[PDB]
Formats: structure tokens, sequence, C-alpha cells
């Protein structure tokens, strides 16, 4: 069946938005086709530049707390010049009046190709996860260690992850089944009939007058009938698979009190506020519907192995 | 699991009839014969058959291990499984390789809200806040609110997913279909 | 009467994931079929693993929970998004499509809602069987 695709709901043009500068022409999705009828990938939404006609007075302040950054962000209390990259590779370290001073003396090596990225994307309705939303090397202050590992070596713990444990856990689990089916019927059925028939008569006259008669017969019959019926069926299954999974680390994010990077804080500062479907769909896809609050390092294998007979 | 049934079934009639049957009559000479003779023979056959057999298997295996290093205790995990031949060095180096990393067996455990400092801002008031927070905690989502599975599926929760193990001699998700299946047998005469 | 049928249904499936390359596919080729499981490909698998991972178990948490706290209209735009994140997972999934034919288990990737046919049975649409079914003629043939 060419099932078409009945996509084009239209909705009616909102307010234009002052600040953003943007229309929302609205949309909706119906119909997708079940079968090898026209495919119908068409996207949710539509823009639209628009005169704006509020003054847009609402702004962001830097923080009214301390020095700003070159992006958007607040020094706390110590991201002065202190070996502390939150902006850039010399953004916040640009005026150092003072010396150079470590905030850690020991030799901690940086997290590399680790958990680090502890940042996720997945998509519940879409595939596997998605790159960090969120900054990940930011860090506050004292350096938390992070003394565990295969080797002998010193990891750093960034402070938007909450923990970061080493456990190399490992398992696996394998199964079998084996189902059997037979059936057999014999049938053998025979008929046997016979008929035989005898008339004899004879007759004589004699009182010159003489007279002399004789009938005879005879019959032959036979029938025979056979009847033979066999039936058989035999029936077999298999159902076994196997999977395992090592582990290689774990860590959870911190829910609360994070930073976050610069692109996706300009995401959320250049956002709409009147229900713009039609961007948020397309935010939606660029940083995921839901992110990771605690993943699991690693890798898994599996095999499925399927027989009927 | 194997199960065998067996049955045969065999019969057979016969039943014939004679008759016979001759007159002869005299009587100047006269002669009068007669002779009538009847056979019918009837012979019946019947034979029946039964043999069914079934059988089945069920095998699982699971296994897990955890600690050490990641080259030597997978080495231990690769040798352990069907190896049947336990080496020496590799439980040595075993040794060695927990000595590392090692990792939890038993775990004591204490509340949370006891730890709070004592003598701190709002310290008791936030301590018997936290309290109840953790008792409503553990009761707000868990197994005993979600919904029972069948055939006594042991049910779990992984990140709202409210699946459950279905046993061994079942089938999977919702423990619906058995697929044990049951067999079936038609002894009708084939049409074609 | 001689009539005899029978029929035969295999299928295969596996996976993996993470480690470099090299090793993670040389554990692939002697895992299938290859019945003779090595020492040192899963000691190299231990090392390679080490290098690139990848997820195995992930706990999920809310996006509109992220957002950060005192922005300009950052309570708004969080139950906005809220709104967004419930509309989105109800607005297209296999949910709204049309259900397949024997019991077809109904996927969705990218627009196209196939349908994943149970093995006895044929391709798209479950609508041809495929089992097929024997015919038989004892017609005397003509020539
Ligand atoms: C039903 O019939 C099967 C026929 O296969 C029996 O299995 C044996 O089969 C061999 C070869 O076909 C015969 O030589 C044996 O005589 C059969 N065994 C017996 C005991 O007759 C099977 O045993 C029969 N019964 C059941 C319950 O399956
Ligand atoms: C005639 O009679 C004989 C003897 O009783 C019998 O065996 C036979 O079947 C009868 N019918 C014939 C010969 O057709
Ligand atoms: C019935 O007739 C058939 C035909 O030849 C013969 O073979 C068979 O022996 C006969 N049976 C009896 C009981 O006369």
């Amino acid at each position: 069946s060419h099932i078409d695709c009945r996509m084009s709901p239209w909705s009616e043009w909102s307010q234009c938005d002052p600040c953003l500068r943007q229309m929302f022409r609205s949309r909706s999705i119906e119909v997708f086709g079940q079968f090898n009828g026209k495919r119908c990938t068409d996207a949710v939404g539509d823009r639209r530049q628009c005169v704006p006609t509020e003054p847009c007075e609402d702004a962001e302040d830097d923080c009214g707390n301390d020095f700003q950054c070159s992006t958007g962000r607040c020094i706390k209390m110590r991201l002065r010049c202190n070996g502390d990259n939150d902006c850039g590779d010399f953004s916040d370290e640009d005026d150092c009046e003072s010396e150079p001073r470590p905030p850690c003396r020991d030799r901690v090596v940086e997290e590399s190709e680790l958990a680090r990225t502890a940042g996720y994307g997945i998509n519940i309705l879409g595939m596997d996860p998605l790159s960090t939303p969120f900054d990940n090397e930011f860090y506050n202050g004292l350096c938390n260690r992070d003394r565990d590992g295969n080797t002998l070596t010193y990891y750093r713990r960034p402070w938007n992850v909450a923990s970061l444990i080493y456990e190399t856990k490992g398992e696996k689990n394998f199964r079998t089944e084996h189902y059997e089916e037979q059936i057999e019927a014999f049938k053998s059925i025979i008929q046997e009939k016979t008929s035989n028939f005898n008339a004899a008569i004879s007759l004589k006259f004699t009182p010159s007058l003489h007279g002399k008669g004789s009938f005879r017969f005879s019959y032959s019959k036979n029938e025979t009938y056979q009847l033979f019926l066999s039936y058989s069926s035999k029936k077999e299954k298999m159902f076994l698979h196997v999977k395992g999974e090592i582990h290689l680390g774990r860590f959870v994010m911190r829910n609360r009190d994070v930073v976050l990077t610069t692109t996706f804080v300009d995401d959320i500062k250049a956002l709409p506020t009147t229900y713009e479907k039609g961007e948020y769909f397309a935010f939606l896809e660029t940083y995921g519907t839901h992110y990771s609050s605690s993943g699991s390092l690693g890798g898994l294998y599996e095999l499925i192995y399927v027989l009927d007979k | 699991a194997s199960m065998k049934r067996k049955g045969v079934e065999l019969k057979d009639i016969k039943r014939c009839l004679g008759y016979h049957l001759d007159v002869s009559l005299a009587f100047s000479e006269i002669s009068v014969g007669a002779e009538f003779n009847k056979d019918d023979c009837v012979k019946r056959g019947e034979g029946r058959a039964v043999n069914i057999t079934s059988e089945n298997l069920i095998d699982d295996v699971v296994s897990l291990i955890r600690g050490g290093t990641r080259k030597y205790a997978f080495e231990l995990k690769e040798k352990l499984l069907r190896g049947t031949v336990i080496d020496v060095t590799d439980f040595v180096n075993w040794a060695s390789s927990i000595n590392d990393a090692p990792v939890l067996i038993s775990q004591k455990l204490s509340p949370i809200y006891n730890l709070v400092p004592v003598k701190m801002k709002n310290a008791h008031l936030k301590k018997q806040n936290l309290e109840r927070a953790i008792e409503d905690y553990i009761n707000e989502f868990s197994v005993r609110k979600c919904h029972t599975c069948q055939n006594g599926g042991t049910v779990i929760l992984m990140d709202g997913k409210c699946l459950c193990a279905c046993p061994f001699k079942f089938e999977g998700i919702a423990c619906e279909i058995s697929k044990q299946k049951i067999s079936e047998g038609l002894p009708a005469l084939e049409f074609p």
C-alpha cells in the first residue's frame, strides 16, 4: 500500500520575538508511512525575520559579583591567575600581576581520554549517547586526588564530575536449550470376501417313450480389498545465546552546582520564551533529549544463535 | 526432560457361511432332482499405531569477577571458564594484581544524616529533614510500587525500566508466551 | 500416496564494541565459529579497551534540570523545555505509526516505519508467508 504522508497541519503566526528577532510559524507531524511508499523526513519548525516592536530592555548582567570572563561566566573566588583553565588557554590568565602560584604541587597527570568527557546526550528515541553538552575541564579549588587505576599514575577529577570510580568489573553469561518432537502413526486395513453357488436339477421320464434332462450351474467370485496408511513427523528446535560485558570505569555527574560550556550557555541565552516548538525540536536534536547522570565506561559483546527443524 | 509413548492396535475379523441343499425325487419312471449350494465368506481387518517421542534440554551458565589490574584479572577469567587447567602463575599474579586495584567485598552500612556536622547553622533540623528524605527515598520508588510480573518472575528496576527476570524454562518479556511449545498431532488423511 | 516435507530455519547474530579497532575485531573473527579461544587476544583486549572505552550502563536524567539557575528567564524556559521533552517523546514514535502484521515488531529509523518480521515469515509488510505450501496434482499428463 502506497501510504502517503499527511504531514502538513499548519498553524497561525505567533507574536514576533523582540530580542531573538524570529517568528514561530508552527507545524506538526502526523503520518510517517509504514510501507515502501513516499518517505517523508520533513522536519517540524519554521523561522522568519521580523522587525522587533518591543524595546528589549531585559538583558543578562555580568553576575554583578566579580571579574567577568570573555564569554559570560564569572570567577567565584579563585579563578584568577592560579593555573585554573576555565575560559580559554590564556583568557582567564591573560592578566597575571602576581607570581604564577601553582594550585597543586604534586605531580598529577591530566585525565587523558578517560571519563573526563562525562557528558552524554543519548536520545531515547534515537541511538547511542552523544558528546558532552557542558564544559568538563574547569575545576574549582584544590585538586582532588584520584590515586587509582591499573598502573601507578595520578589522574584529576573535574569539579563537574562528582565521582569517578575505576572498578574493573567483569561478568558473562551463557544459555542453551534443545526441543524435540516426534510423531508416527501406522494403519493397515484388509478386506476379503468369497462367494460360490451351485445349481443342479435333473429330469427323467419313461412310462416307446423316453426322456432325460440334466441342468448344471456354477458360480465363483471373490473380492479382496487392502488399505494401508502411514504418517510421521519430526520437529526440533534449538535456542542458545551468550553475552559478556567487561566493565572499565564508572562516573556520576554532579546534579546541581555544575558549570556549563560557553556553547550551550549561549544557546540557552539565545533561546526563545514563548514556546517555540520549532526551535526547541531543533535544539533537542543538537544536545539530545536527556543527559546521563551516571555512566559506565567500558565495552560489551553479545552472541545470539537460533535453530528450528 | 524426555517423554515417550507407544500404542499399537491390531484388529482382524473373519466370518464365513456355508450351505448345501440336495433333493432327489423318484416316481412308469419319473426322476426329479434339485441341488442348491450357497457359500459366502467375510473378512475384516484394522490396524493402528502410535509413536510419539518428546525431549527437552535446558542449560544455563553465569560468572563474574572483579578487582586487580585488567591484564591479570581477565587472564584468570579466560582460563577459568571451561579451561580445566588451573595454572600456578596466574593465581600468584592475581595476588599481586589485586594489591594494586582492590574493590569492596563486605560493607558495613551507616546512614548519611548521622554524618552531618554538629553545631552547624541548622544542623539538627536539616538532620531530621534528611532523615525524612532518606526514609521517603527508599519508599518512594522501588519494586514494591511497580507491578508484579507473571510466573513468579523476579521484578527488577533499572532506571525506569521495570522489567522482570523470567525463569529459564519460560520465554522473555512479560512472561506471557511459554515456549515449552506444545506438540500437535494430526492423523488426518492428506488432501494432496 | 507418498508425501514428504521438511523445513529448516537457522539464525545467528552478534555484536561487539570498545577497544582499538585492531584488537577488537581480531576477537570478533576468532569468536565466530573459531572454537579455539586464545589467551593473548583476551589479554590484548584488556589493554585495548583501556584506550577507547564505551558506555555499558547509563543512568538517565532530564536536560531541563540541567539549565543554569538565576539566569535571565531560566524558570520559564525550564518548564518550557519540560513541555517540549514531554511532547518530543510523545510526538513521533511507534505508538503513532501503524501496526505491522503477524506480530512483527515495528521500528522507526528516520521516517521509515518498517516492521521486523519473524524468522519463519518473509520480508516487508509480512504479507507473503514463504513457509510455501505443497501442491499435488494426480491428473494424467496431457502430453
Ligand atoms: C515408535 O517408532 C519408532 C520408529 O523409529 C521407534 O524407534 C525405533 O526405531 C527403529 C528404527 O526405526 C526400530 O528398529 C525400533 O524397533 C524402534 N523401537 C521400538 C521400541 O520399536 C520407537 O521406539 C517407537 N516408540 C516410541 C514410543 O517412539
Ligand atoms: C459347490 O459345492 C461345493 C461343495 O459343497 C463347494 O465347495 C463350492 O464352493 C460350491 N460352489 C461352486 C463349486 O461354485
Ligand atoms: C481372491 O482372488 C485373488 C485374485 O487372483 C486371489 O489371488 C486370491 O487368492 C483369492 N482369495 C481367495 C481366498 O480365494
